[PDB]
């Protein structure tokens, strides 16, 4: 209703960890790729109280909400987070320089 | 001495440096005013444009022939192509003329610039009509202006403005045309 | 309405004629046909219709439909039960009909 | 837990009347102070005019000013001014100057110190409680002279229309401090202008700046007052949209239990009365 | 919910009628106290929905009064019973007609 | 108001009441439209402010006090004097003490022409308007 | 096509289809993303302004008039020519009559190979990007 401007900074806080840890118990899954597309992961049970620990206590606010989800582990959070922002210049120079035109 | 030549268009500039780039240029006093002081021109002749201001009001902003302005030294006149003035206004009579109607604000003090494109800003912050002040308050409020006269020259201070403004009200007031 | 469905069909079939029914009422149809179905001891179906509801309204609105000899245009009156458009009446009501001219106050 | 969701129907429609409300004395405040802001606009510019605009000026101590709102359902207005706030002053920081920054507004108060902890001296606030006047930006403009910069900056939201409000940064120079040291070029600009003061003109600035400051302070916090009346038009605008929406999948949701309700007494009903039968 | 504020007796007013409220059987000046302590309990509980969302900010210094007024009539509704000493522990109050008139 | 109805409707209503309620009406139909903002009275609008001050005088008019039924002239004079604006000026908690000061008041010839005739003509109405100026109501 | 859903039919759909989809269902979810992070027009990032662009472009060009199916060369071409650029000319109306004029416009010789290939060989390719700049779109 009211939207999140009107929250707390405690309140905003819990919301946006909040947020990254409902995208972080997402996974995908090995028997989900052939229509998923994308490859799936087994996160091991020390990683994932390792990075669920992590994502409570504050070390990865640092981090947008979207590098956490479809994830295996923290290691691919922090890789995704990299790939996201990396991209976020990396848009063009497809122009020419082909290997389709008419005599290749 | 000026090494750093600043402006809206210089911090435009560094500002897309230091803020995340998203952010649009915070906006300027100068992007509201169409008039400026090196800019030259708005002359037109007789008439110039006199920009009389307030905190609450604005009072006249259409072009006139003649200003009296009620300076520090004494009232002075403003015609058209005048040489550029920064004047502090003593309580006085504001007369803006067009011709033979003279309206007369008695105003409380308060700057005056002109301008050397002919603009002139009076700015006071209380620019009354000269036909809504009583005379008898004046002279009543005088009396006691006259008595409470203490060492403490913050109070002191504030009682000679009292009795110069108080003194200019009156002189203004039974000397009406 | 079967009576005004006969009288209407009349018109069409024998004098040939674009007829205009108009059942006052779709819902007190219902209703009243909820009732005779409660009365010879069925079970009623969902929210508390008789369970032959959309045939016993399929049987009345599939006989207003234009022959080869003429047609019947029926303007049925809707009354809405909750002002509730998901109840069974109305949800039964709207899959016969072809055109809505709500009027406003 | 079929009277969970009348009474929360019930929640959602009184708060969607309450917002609908909220709404419209938002929009009844910002069309008669609207009629305050537009006068006070025309005294910014002869000091505008006159010593110009110098941001990005190499104060040694800095006074800024975010001025914000009171109440707080404005919607991100003074968010989005907070965010100003670091975005203009960090593009101050070129030597390691000095720095005070200071809140016109409850709402400055609590979000400047999440971010400048340590470089906050002063709090005004409860300011468009009954109106803003000029007598009270002199003494807020007073305050602010108490401790004497080189520099001011004046963050509020510039009311264009009920639709923007593109935030603005104002910027007021210490009489010969900075400002005639910003205006000598090839001798200088300012002594175009024949003073005709009492005392000399290192005095007629020092007046001069302080009138600009109120001015500015004044102006500053009547554009802001007006952008934040009309940023609570806009903010609940939204908020009777949602709880619009929010009812209307409720009162769907309410039918459903409705018709399951009736369902599941008369299945009841006629499984005692077969039982017996 | 009369209760749950520890409103005890939980009497709600609003609801709780009786044949005997009128005028012409119970007086005119205990009929129109016991309207007038209905309506301002009426008029606090309209109130009520915007002073747990607002609150108390705007009220118009007399729906102000309507709210102060009214929480003075909550708590002067509720009376320790003299069979509730062993609850909470207090004394219980035996309050004649005319008291509870005067007072109300 | 908003969900008692009649389908017969006005063509079975007094007239003269006819001539009063039919405003009376659409004046608390706006008043429903703008009700409960009236919890907003610092926060004043100045149009919807004014239907908002009648409507209240105009549901302190309808309240009636228990095996006192009032003739139907009564009423229709009460609704006059409320509807036209004859008691704009009196507070909106003394309202009910304004009714039979206008009742009482004004002098019952007036409501042996208002049964008789079954409407109010401006021959009347001209009266009726006259005798709703002089009442003494507990106003100030 | 948030909920829209086929599983057992995926991977076993038009090859060339299948190779231009992935990034249609791709941008028509980032699509929704920004459509549910933005349901009022105000704020716009001009990268977010880009895929509601993009996406305003595809479900222009997703959607279809009756009675008229097309053949599935006919729509990997036209989905192939709005997943890529040669559209973004075209501004959001114009879409109906740009796919129009690129089934028209373009040589259907493309459509046979395409057709009995399955999809779309780096051949086709070439000549499936050359042939989408001769097309004259109405956007202009």
């Amino acid at each position: 209703i009211l939207g999140m401007d009107e929250l707390s900074e405690e309140d905003k806080l819990t919301v946006a960890r909040a947020r990254k840890i409902q995208r972080f118990l997402s996974q995908p899954f090995q028997v989900a790729e052939v229509f998923t597309g994308t490859p799936g992961k087994y996160v091991d049970l020390a990683d994932t109280i390792s990075g669920f620990q992590g994502v409570l206590t504050g070390k990865y606010d640092d981090l947008p909400e979207m590098a956490f989800y479809m994830v295996g582990d923290i290691k691919e959070v922090k890789e995704k987070a990299d790939k996201m922002a990396k991209d976020i210049a990396s848009r063009k120079e497809a122009d020419n320089k082909k290997v389709s035109e008419e005599l290749k | 001495e000026a090494a750093a030549p600043a402006g809206p268009k210089e911090f435009t500039e560094v500002w897309n440096k230091k803020a995340p780039s998203t952010l649009i240029v915070p906006e300027f006093p100068s992007n509201y005013t169409a008039v400026k002081a090196v800019g030259e021109g708005q002359v037109h002749g007789d008439a110039f444009p006199v920009n009389f201001y307030t905190p609450h009001s604005i009072l006249s902003q259409a072009q006139k022939d003649t200003v009296v302005l009620p300076g520090v030294d004494g009232y002075f006149g403003v015609k058209a192509s005048h040489v550029p003035t920064i004047a502090q206004l003593k309580p006085g009579v504001v007369e803006l003329h067009s011709g033979a109607e003279s309206e007369k604000f008695f105003v409380s003090g308060g700057f005056a610039f002109v301008h050397p494109n002919g603009v002139t800003d009076i700015c006071v912050l209380e620019a009354a009509t000269l036909d809504q002040v009583d005379p008898a308050a004046v002279k009543s409020a005088l009396a006691a202006a006259s008595a409470a006269q203490p060492t403490d020259e913050f109070e002191q201070a504030a009682n000679r403005a009292a009795i110069e403004l108080y003194s200019a009200l009156e002189s203004a007031v039974e000397a009406k045309a | 309405a079967l009576t005004g469905l006969t009288v209407a069909e009349y018109f069409r079939d024998i004098e040939g004629q674009d007829v205009l029914l108009f059942v006052d009422n779709i819902f007190r149809f219902t209703q009243a046909n909820s009732e005779v179905s409660a009365l010879l001891g069925r079970i009623p179906s969902a929210v508390g219709y008789q369970p032959t509801l959309a045939t016993d309204l399929g049987g009345l609105q599939e006989r207003i439909t234009t022959t080869t000899k003429g047609s019947i245009t029926s303007v049925q009156a809707v009354y809405v039960p909750a002002d509730d458009l998901t109840d069974p009446a109305p949800a039964t009501t709207f899959a016969h009909l072809d055109a809505t001219t709500v009027l406003s106050r | 837990s079929n009277q969970a969701v009348k009474q929360r129907i019930r929640a959602i429609k009184n708060i969607g009347k309450i917002t609908k409300a909220m709404k419209m004395v938002a929009a009844s405040k910002m069309k008669n102070a609207q009629i305050a802001v537009e006068q006070s606009r025309g005294l910014v510019d002869p000091f505008v005019r006159l010593f110009g605009d110098f941001p990005a000026v190499n104060s040694n101590k800095s006074v800024v000013v975010a001025v914000t709102s009171d109440k707080g359902l404005c919607g991100g207005l003074n968010s989005n001014i907070t965010k100003y706030t670091r975005a203009t002053l960090a593009t101050t920081e070129s030597e390691g100057k000095d720095v005070v920054v200071v809140s016109i507004g409850d709402k400055g108060r609590s979000q400047l110190t999440r971010i400048e902890s340590q470089r906050y001296q002063l709090a005004i606030a409860d300011t468009y409680k009954v109106r803003v006047t000029f007598g009270q930006a002199s003494l807020i403009v007073e305050e602010l002279i108490k401790h004497n910069p080189q520099s001011y900056q004046i963050l509020f939201n510039k009311f264009r229309s009920a639709i923007s409000f593109k935030p603005t940064v104002a910027t007021i120079l210490s009489p010969d401090l900075l400002e005639k040291q910003l205006e000598d070029v090839t001798g200088n600009s300012l002594d175009a202008y024949d003073i005709e003061a009492s005392h000399e003109r290192s005095d007629v600035l020092r007046d001069l700046t302080e009138f600009h400051l109120g001015v500015t302070l004044y102006n500053a916090m009547l554009e802001n007052n007006c952008s934040e009346h009309a940023s609570r038009m806009s903010a609940m605008e939204n908020s009777t949209k949602s709880a619009g929406e929010m009812l209307g999948k409720l009162t769907l949701d309410y039918n459903r239990k409705r018709q399951a309700t009736i369902t599941t007494e008369l299945i009841e009903i006629i499984a005692g009365a077969s039982a017996l039968m | 919910s009369i209760a749950e504020l520890g409103i005890y007796p939980a009497v709600d007013p609003l609801d709780s009628t009786s044949r005997m409220l009128n005028p012409n059987v119970i007086g005119a000046e205990h009929y129109n106290v016991a309207r007038g302590v209905q309506k301002v309990l009426q008029d606090y509980k309209n109130l009520q929905d915007i002073i747990a969302i607002l609150g108390m900010d705007e009220l118009s210094e007399e729906d102000k009064l309507t709210v102060a007024r009214a929480r003075k009539i909550q708590r002067f509704l509720s009376q320790p019973f003299q069979v509730a000493e062993v609850f909470t522990g207090t004394p219980g109050k035996y309050v004649d007609l005319a008291d509870t008139i005067s007072g109300f | 108001v908003g969900l008692s109805v009649s389908r017969v409707g006005s063509a079975a209503q007094f007239p003269g009441m006819k001539q009063v309620a039919g405003t009376l009406k659409l004046e608390l139909a706006q008043y429903r439209e703008v009700a409960a903002f009236a919890q907003f009275g610092s926060d004043l609008d100045a149009a919807t402010q004014y239907v908002l001050e009648r409507g209240a005088r105009l549901t302190e008019m309808l309240k009636q006090k228990q095996f006192a039924p009032i003739p139907i002239e009564r009423q229709t004079v009460a609704v006059y004097a409320a509807t036209k604006g004859f008691l704009d000026k009196v507070r909106v908690q003394d309202i009910v003490a304004a009714e039979e000061a206008v009742i009482s008041q004004v002098n019952p010839a007036v409501f042996k022409i208002l049964k008789a005739n079954g409407k109010i003509t401006p021959a009347l109405d001209a009266h009726l308007k006259a005798e709703l100026r002089k009442v003494k109501l507990p106003g100030a």
